[PDB]
């Protein structure tokens, strides 16, 4: 979790008590040029030279920040890493879970969440009655 | 009219559906 | 500019209705008994009943905008 | 609220209980219950 | 039959109202000709003419004549719109011609509606009026 | 958590995996289409249920389905 | 099936179920749904307020019924 | 975490959604965890026992409060003059004005006037003292106790029935048709001939002289020998006074077929003979289905043998479809119960069977409106469970090419035809109403489209109403129907013709041009409610917008903003919309009934007959004119007895507009609003101490659709109950 | 000028011309033969 924080003046939009009781999310990106971005918490901040460490409370805020880092800057910042840090202390590593962004085929990922049929051959709820399951997951 | 003690008799009789309703609802909760 | 053209068309309609289809020439003489009426109704399906007796022998809808008071104040 | 009928003291005690003791006790027990564990 | 309704000629209430019918048009005899027109109808104790929609031909003008007239001049509208919509479906851009109406074609179709019931029985006997149940798109069933 | 299922009709157009805000989805190799790729849903415990992945899917009816279920902290989007 | 062929959909899922469509291509690379049928009618697709959907889908060989 | 113990997926979210959805899902026993079909059926059975005890405790409370706090002793002296007291008001909020205003119907305490009509029902069935009602209330307490013990007993593993017991349709049909519908009707005929008819003729038949006093001077030997005419020897003479012996007659079973000329209701002997006939027919109908012995029918044979050419498979495999599905059974039960609740409402006002209930007008209005609202709710629930059956329990493989498969195989055709008929009928009812309204407003009421409802007038003429001048079947006494030439068995016909042709009773009301348009409005409401309900029932398995809705279930919120926007696509949302249309249609018909009977009761029927043909007539002669006595229930001068009804009027308006809040504003606005409020709580001093265990979230989409529907319904019912009960009690007692 | 031809041929202009024409003939028939409740 190395990195000086952005020069932000503080805001009421941000980390509530969820951050220090359960998980909060850190986005770390490196930029050569100092510039101004829109924090998803509301406002505008200062990208430090080099590494940045921004603590946010939702994963969607971190990915929205990373999205605007990718698309709203002409020198696109694509070496951004999103962590999930716990108050107990351990740090997870979430968004670029493999090497490359999810749009690109890494060829070493596993096809999970894939059904071997289309929606027409989905089973129907009358067959699975009182089975504790639901027509997708059978 | 109606008596004073008939009302209390009805109350102590209706104490029996109270007990049986409590036990039926408890047994439905299983 | 096109919107101003619309507003001037509407305002011309107001002044033309006060000119031709109104009892302003009659209301100006007696503005305490008879009432303004800047819109007569063509009788087609029995809607000539909306031409209620507004005063002075004129028959029409009594208007509720202060156009007649506006034109009396403006001279 | 005079009571001409038999046992006029009985609504006198049962309107507070069904109005307060039944709601306060029932919502207290349900508040302990729905938030237990 | 119909003892509840008396004809408006021999009715006290209708005479009481018809003394004061209003003028619907500029004409000052419109109320009088309306009172003469409604005197042949059947009206109740209220003094307002009632309509009889049995299909009995003594009261065929109450409902059946407007029934036939509307059915003709609305089958006109339906058939003309159907024929125009069928026609524009072979013009390589059938969707724009709903926006901008092809007025020579539209007026030709609109004056084609004189013979719609003959066109309707012709298209129904020759199978162009309806479509088969399989040939049309449908929901999952 | 919501379950995101991807069916055989996927054409590997990548639209769902970049329409997803939380980047639940990712593209894995496949042999059943011209694009030689199919969407998968590995981190599907992070799905909020927004269904922007279903909105972006061009195949008819749908090659990706979101099936809303047991809510959690991650799948309800609560900052508190 | 060949290019330009009009086919009738029997998918039971598609918006164009029972509707006719000109075949735009057939793929030979051994994929599950190789026939690209493209329709005059657009489906239910896109975000809300979008002026149009998509008129193209990939169907298998068995789902199509040739009507030309 | 522990509260929704029936579903583990709800005991995990740390929000208030688990509280709301635990309360909602608690009775959907099919979706609980660890539920097999046998445990489903046994839990359902004991829930039924608990509900039977609810009904018995409710009627025990009604009896106990008529007995204890009501003036039943005083009311059976002169039921025409004294208002029946329901129970006693005891709240500490009443000022002096409200206590003096609510002291009514000859009491000392403040009391509530009973508009449920239980007084007339108890007086008719022979109850004439407070001790009889107290004994009835204690007996129903014991009966409710018995059914609670029965439910607890059938949750015990020794007495829990098997699945083959619950899936035994033929034996249940036998014992319900014969032993429940026929033996109970026979027992009611027994009570009528032993207790209600004799105490209507004067003598006391309690439990003591029950065996000592035969109902008839002739014994039961005439019943056995076949000489049954002695039971109809001398009927109640037309100068009979209820509750005492003047021209009694001593005939327990007669069939006069008119009205009692003093109570204005039906003769109790006629009621007893009716229930005897119904018991005989229902008892022989309960010997139709096969059981442990050999004779009878098997329902599978009856259903599977009905196969025609125009349907194909016909009814094959409908026995297992109905038997294995509980939502099909519940839909059929609710449909039949809604039909017969409509029937109860339509017959209890035109053919009243209680002493002096046709002369107490507020209770007749309350009973009609109550049962028509229950009937609308039950019909909408029948279609809701048709939709739930089509989602959950419908198997399109076993139901191949039968009548259900062919329902779903052409649902677009009949949905489009319901669309056409509702559009057609609505366009022209609103067109005729707006035409009448505009031409009346233009000073020319003679230009109205006034259509004689000749078909219903002809129906009344066939039943004997000779006012309209038709002489067809019973209005023509020379006809084959009126004479009944082979036998002349029309014993009911002189009394029926004397009752239908009297202008006093509500039996076969005079129907004019104002009734035509409201019947077509009622037909429009029925058709549009049916359109929404069958559009949810048949599209429950999916339309082209969403070809899979069976996998999302019944009450999913939406399917996203994709595919154009998919806001109310679930079948539950068609329930929602048809709930609105049901409330509208019942409002239309109860408005119509109420205004028609305010004309009839007051004698000024001309008000309805000329002013109901246009909409401002409905608006100024009904809504505005009759709420004058309502809103003046409390004014700055003082308070009268219609003050709680004025307060309920305003209360129902407030609940209705809160329903508007839930239906119009949607969840995103409220979720971000609650996020700001949560920030406020977590960042303020002295309230940081108090923390929520369940994180506050906004109500869900489907949940707040339901909450707005509940508010709309509750406010709608409370407003109309207040208006209908204060408008009649404003001008009729 | 083919643009005024294609604009006067649009759906709103043609539907308003049609509604104005039908309203005109209905209003004229009510002006000459005023009150026709039946035949
Ligand atoms: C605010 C804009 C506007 C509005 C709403 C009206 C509305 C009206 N005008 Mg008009 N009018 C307007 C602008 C307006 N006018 C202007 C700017 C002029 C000058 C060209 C006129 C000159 C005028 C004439 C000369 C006549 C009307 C009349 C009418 C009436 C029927 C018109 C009709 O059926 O024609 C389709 C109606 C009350 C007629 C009327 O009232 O009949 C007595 C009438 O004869 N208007
Ligand atoms: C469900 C039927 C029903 C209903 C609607 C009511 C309604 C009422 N009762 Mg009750 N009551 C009933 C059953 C009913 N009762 C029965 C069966 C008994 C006989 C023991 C009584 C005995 C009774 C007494 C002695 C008093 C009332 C009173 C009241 C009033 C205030 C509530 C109160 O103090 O609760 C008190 C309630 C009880 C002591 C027992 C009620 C138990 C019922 C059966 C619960 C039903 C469960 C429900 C269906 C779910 C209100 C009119 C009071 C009153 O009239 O004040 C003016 C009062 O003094 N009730
Ligand atoms: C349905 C039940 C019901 C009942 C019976 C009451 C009854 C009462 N209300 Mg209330 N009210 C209710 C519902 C009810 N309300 C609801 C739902 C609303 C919200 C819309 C209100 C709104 C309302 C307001 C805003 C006010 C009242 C007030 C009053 C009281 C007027 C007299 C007074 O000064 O009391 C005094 C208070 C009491 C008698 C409360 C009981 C406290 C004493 C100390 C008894 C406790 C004894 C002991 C300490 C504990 C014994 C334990 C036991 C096991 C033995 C009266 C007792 C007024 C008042 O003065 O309230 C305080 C008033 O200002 N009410
Ligand atoms: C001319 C085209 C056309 C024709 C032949 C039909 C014919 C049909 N429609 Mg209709 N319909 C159309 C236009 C058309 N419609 C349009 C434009 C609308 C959109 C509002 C609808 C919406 C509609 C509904 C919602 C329903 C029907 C239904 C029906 C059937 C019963 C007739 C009826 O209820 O009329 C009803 C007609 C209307 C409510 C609106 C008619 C609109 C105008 C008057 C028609 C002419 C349109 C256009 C100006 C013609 C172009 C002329 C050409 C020179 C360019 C019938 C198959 C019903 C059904 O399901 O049948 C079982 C039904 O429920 N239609
Ligand atoms: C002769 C024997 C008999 C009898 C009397 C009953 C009686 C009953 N059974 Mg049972 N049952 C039987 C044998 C019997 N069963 C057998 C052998 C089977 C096994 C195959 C079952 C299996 C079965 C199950 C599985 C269930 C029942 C249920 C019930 C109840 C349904 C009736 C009810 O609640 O509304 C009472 C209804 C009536 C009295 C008649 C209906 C009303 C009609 C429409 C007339 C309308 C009223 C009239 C117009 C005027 C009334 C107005 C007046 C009140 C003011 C009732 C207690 C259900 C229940 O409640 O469980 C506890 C239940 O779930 N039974
Ligand atoms: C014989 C009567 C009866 C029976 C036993 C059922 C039973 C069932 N219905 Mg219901 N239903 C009926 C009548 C019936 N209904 C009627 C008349 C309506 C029309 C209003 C419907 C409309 C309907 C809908 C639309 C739904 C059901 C569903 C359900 C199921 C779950 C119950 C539930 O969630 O409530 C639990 C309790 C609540 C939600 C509380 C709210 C009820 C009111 C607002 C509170 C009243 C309480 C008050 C003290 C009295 C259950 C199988 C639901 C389901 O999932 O089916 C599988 C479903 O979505 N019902
Ligand atoms: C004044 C209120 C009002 C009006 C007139 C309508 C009108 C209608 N509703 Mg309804 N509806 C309303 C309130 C209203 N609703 C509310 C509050 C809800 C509760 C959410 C619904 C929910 C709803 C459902 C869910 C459905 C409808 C449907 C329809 C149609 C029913 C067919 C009919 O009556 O013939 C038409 C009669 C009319 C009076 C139409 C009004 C048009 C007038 C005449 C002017 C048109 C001329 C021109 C455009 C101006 C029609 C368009 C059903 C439908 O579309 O079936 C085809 C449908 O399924 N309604
Ligand atoms: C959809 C239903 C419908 C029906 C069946 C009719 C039918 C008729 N109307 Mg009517 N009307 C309608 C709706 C309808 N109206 C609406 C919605 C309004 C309000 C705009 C009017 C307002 C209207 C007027 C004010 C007049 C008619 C009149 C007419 C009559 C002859 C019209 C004509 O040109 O010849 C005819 C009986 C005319 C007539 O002579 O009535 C007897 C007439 O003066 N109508
Ligand atoms: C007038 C007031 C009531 C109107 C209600 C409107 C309902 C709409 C009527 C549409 C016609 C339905 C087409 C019938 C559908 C159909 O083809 O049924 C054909 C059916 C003959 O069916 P089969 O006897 O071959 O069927 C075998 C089994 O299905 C039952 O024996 O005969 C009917 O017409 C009976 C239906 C009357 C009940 C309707
Ligand atoms: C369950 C279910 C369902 C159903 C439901 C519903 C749909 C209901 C409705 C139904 C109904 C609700 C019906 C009604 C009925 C009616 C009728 C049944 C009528 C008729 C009647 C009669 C026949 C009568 C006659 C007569 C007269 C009128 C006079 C005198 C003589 C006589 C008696 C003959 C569904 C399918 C959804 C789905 C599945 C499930
Ligand atoms: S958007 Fe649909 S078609 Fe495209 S890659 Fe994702 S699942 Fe496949
Ligand atoms: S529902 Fe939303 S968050 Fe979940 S996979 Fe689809 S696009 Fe991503
Ligand atoms: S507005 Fe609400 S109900 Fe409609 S599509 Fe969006 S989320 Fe679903």
């Amino acid at each position: 979790l190395s990195g000086q924080p952005p020069k932000f003046g503080g805001s009421t939009g941000g980390l509530l008590s969820k951050a220090n009781r359960e998980e909060k999310y850190a986005i770390t990106w490196t930029s050569a040029s100092e510039q101004v971005f829109e924090m998803p918490t509301g406002g505008a901040a200062i990208m430090n030279e080099g590494e940045n460490l921004l603590y946010l409370a939702r994963k969607e805020q971190c990915l929205a920040l990373g999205t605007q880092l990718r698309t709203k800057f002409k020198p696109k910042i694509q070496d951004y890493k999103i962590y999930r840090v716990y108050p107990s202390g351990e740090v997870q590593y979430l968004h670029p879970a493999d090497g490359v962004f999810p749009e690109k085929v890494n060829e070493g990922r596993e096809a999970q969440g894939t059904k071997t049929r289309r929606i027409g051959q989905n089973p129907e709820p009358v067959t699975i009655k009182f089975s504790g399951k639901a027509p997708y997951e059978v | 009219a109606l008596s004073d003690t008939q009302i209390l008799a009805a109350l102590v009789v209706a104490l029996l559906p109270a007990f049986l309703a409590f036990r039926l609802s408890t047994e439905l909760y299983k | 500019f096109g919107h101003l053209a619309v507003v001037f068309v509407w305002l011309s309609g107001m002044y033309f209705h006060g000119a031709k289809f109104s009892n302003y020439e009659g209301w100006l003489a007696d503005p305490t008994h008879i009432k303004p009426s800047a819109q007569v109704v063509w009788p087609i399906v029995g809607q000539g009943i909306l031409n209620g007796d507004v005063g002075g022998g004129f028959h029409g809808i009594q208007i509720t905008s202060g156009l007649f008071y506006l034109w009396r104040a403006s001279g | 609220m005079d009571g001409s009928y038999a046992a006029s003291y009985l609504p006198w005690i049962l309107i507070p209980m069904v109005g307060w003791l039944f709601p306060a006790v029932t919502m207290g027990l349900l508040f302990i219950h729905i938030e237990s564990e | 039959d119909f003892a509840n309704l008396t004809p408006c000629s021999e009715n006290p209430a209708y005479l009481a109202k018809s003394k004061n019918f209003l003028n619907t048009t500029n004409d000052p005899n419109s109320g009088k000709i309306r009172a003469e027109r409604y005197a042949s109808a059947l009206c109740g104790p209220e003094g307002y003419p009632h309509l009889i929609v049995d299909g009995r031909f003594t009261h065929a003008g109450d409902f059946l004549i407007p029934s036939i007239l509307f059915l003709y001049i609305a089958g006109w509208i339906g058939w003309v719109g159907r024929s125009y919509l069928i026609e524009i479906r072979e013009s390589k851009n059938p969707e724009m011609q709903e926006v901008v109406i092809n007025v020579p074609l539209a007026i030709k179709k609109m004056l084609g509606g004189f013979l719609w019931p003959l066109a309707a029985v012709g298209e129904y006997t020759s199978g162009k009026l309806v479509m088969k149940d399989s040939e049309i798109p449908t929901s999952p069933r | 958590s919501h379950s995101v299922k991807i069916y055989d009709t996927c054409i590997g157009c990548t639209q769902c995996v970049r329409a997803c805000p939380l980047d639940v989805l990712e593209m894995v190799p496949w042999d059943g289409c011209k694009a030689a790729q199919i969407a998968s849903s590995p981190r599907t415990e992070d799905c909020v249920g927004c269904k922007r992945c279903e909105t972006a899917c061009p195949t008819d009816f749908l090659s990706i389905r979101v099936y809303l279920g047991a809510e959690t902290t991650r799948s309800m989007g609560l900052a508190y | 099936l060949n290019r330009g062929d009009k086919v009738r959909i029997k998918r039971t899922e598609s918006y164009w179920y029972g509707d006719v469509g000109t075949v735009a291509s057939v793929e030979k690379s051994g994929i599950l749904y190789p026939v690209i049928v493209r329709f005059d009618r657009v489906n239910y697709n896109g975000f809300s307020g979008s002026a149009s959907g998509v008129n193209t889908n990939n169907f298998a060989e068995n789902e199509l019924e040739l009507v030309q | 975490t522990k509260f929704p113990k029936f579903s583990q997926d709800l005991a995990q979210d740390p929000t208030t959604r688990r509280i709301w959805y635990g309360i909602a899902t608690a009775h959907d026993f099919e979706t609980h965890d660890g539920m097999t079909e046998e445990n489903l059926y046994q839990k359902i059975f004991a829930s039924h026992f608990g509900h039977i005890a609810i009904i018995f405790l409710w009627t025990s409370g009604t009896l106990f409060h008529v007995a204890w706090q009501g003036n039943f002793e005083q009311w059976i002296k002169d039921p025409l003059n004294i208002r029946p007291i329901a129970h006693a008001i005891w709240d500490p909020h009443f000022g002096e004005g409200a206590v003096n205003a609510f002291t009514q119907a000859g009491a000392s305490n403040p009391v509530n006037i009973a508009y449920s009509g239980v007084y007339h029902w108890f007086y008719t069935i022979g109850m004439t003292t407070n001790q009889e009602l107290y004994s009835g209330a204690v007996f129903l307490l014991v009966l409710a106790s018995l059914f609670l013990f029965a439910g607890w007993l059938h949750l015990q593993p020794k007495f829990r029935p098997s699945l083959a017991w619950f899936k035994n349709a033929e034996s249940r049909l036998n014992h319900h048709l014969a032993g429940l519908f026929g033996v109970s009707s026979l027992a009611w005929a027994g009570h009528l001939v032993h207790v209600a008819i004799p105490e209507a003729r004067g003598q006391h038949v309690g439990w003591d002289n029950f065996l000592s006093t035969p109902p008839h001077p002739a014994g039961l030997m005439p019943f056995f020998t076949g000489n049954w005419g002695v039971y109809a020897a001398d009927p109640d003479t037309a100068g009979h006074i209820f509750g005492t012996s003047e021209g009694a007659g001593t005939a327990i079973l007669t069939f006069l077929g008119g009205f009692h000329p003093q109570t204005e209701s039906l003769w109790l002997t006629d009621i007893a003979h009716h229930h005897l006939a119904i018991a005989v027919i229902f008892i022989i109908a309960g010997h139709m289905y096969r059981t442990n012995w050999g004779i009878g029918h098997s329902i599978k044979e009856i259903l599977n043998a009905h196969k025609g050419p125009l349907t194909g498979a016909g009814h094959t495999n409908l026995y297992d479809t109905i038997n294995n599905s509980l939502h099909f059974q519940l839909g059929l039960a609710l449909a039949s119960l809604g039909v017969i609740t409509s029937l109860v409402a339509q017959h209890m006002y035109s053919l009243p069977s209680y002493a002096f209930i046709a002369q107490d007008h507020t209770t007749q209005a309350a009973l009609y409106t109550h049962h028509q609202y229950i009937a609308g709710f039950l019909m909408v629930g029948a279609f809701a469970h048709g939709a739930i059956f089509f989602v959950r329990d419908y198997d399109p493989v076993a139901n191949k090419d039968n009548v259900l498969a062919r329902m779903l195989e052409h649902k677009e055709a009949l949905i489009s035809h319901l669309s056409w008929v509702s559009l057609f009928l609505g366009f022209h009812t609103l067109g005729l109403y707006v035409h009448n309204d505009v031409v009346v407003a233009f000073g020319t009421p003679e230009k109205q489209i006034l259509i004689e409802p000749v078909f219903a007038q002809w129906i009344q003429a066939t039943s004997g109403k000779a006012l309209y001048g038709f002489d067809v079947l019973l209005s023509n006494p020379d006809s084959i129907a009126s004479t009944a030439w082979p036998n002349y068995g029309n014993v009911w016909l002189p009394g029926w013709l004397d009752a239908i042709n009297s202008g006093t009773n509500s039996l076969f009301l005079t129907i004019g041009p104002g009734d035509f348009l409201v019947h077509h409005a009622i037909a429009l409401g029925l058709h549009t409610t049916a359109l929404i309900l069958i559009k949810g029932a048949l599209d429950a398995r999916g339309s082209k917008l969403m070809p899979d809705k069976k996998d999302f279930g019944y009450s999913f919120p939406c399917d996203g903003p994709g595919r154009g926007g998919t806001c109310d696509i679930s079948a539950w949302d068609a329930f929602y919309l048809a709930m609105f249309w049901m409330l509208n249609t019942l409002g239309w018909l109860t408005f119509y009934w109420h205004w028609k009977h305010l004309g009839v009761w007051s004698g000024n029927v001309a008000q309805f007959n000329e002013n109901s043909t246009y909409l401002m007539g409905w608006f100024r002669d009904y809504l505005w004119a009759n709420s004058a006595q309502l809103i003046n229930g409390y004014n700055p001068y003082g308070v009268n007895n219609l003050s709680v009804w004025a307060w309920m009027f305003l209360f129902g308006h407030l609940v209705w507009a809160t329903g508007f809040m839930f239906l119009i504003s949607w969840r995103g606005y409220w979720q971000e609003l609650i996020e700001t409020i949560v920030w406020a709580h977590e960042r303020t001093p002295l309230a940081n101490l108090v923390r929520w265990k369940d994180k506050p979230v906004a109500l869900s989409i489907v949940q707040a659709r339901l909450v707005g529907l509940a508010h709309f319904t509750v406010g709608y019912v409370l407003t109309y109950a207040a208006f209908l009960i204060a408008s009649t009690a404003g001008k009729f007692g | 000028m083919d643009g005024l031809k294609s604009f006067l041929s649009t759906a709103p202009v043609m539907i308003m011309a049609l509604l104005t024409f039908t309203a005109g003939i209905l209003i004229e028939f009510n002006r000459f033969y005023p009150d026709l409740l039946f035949h």
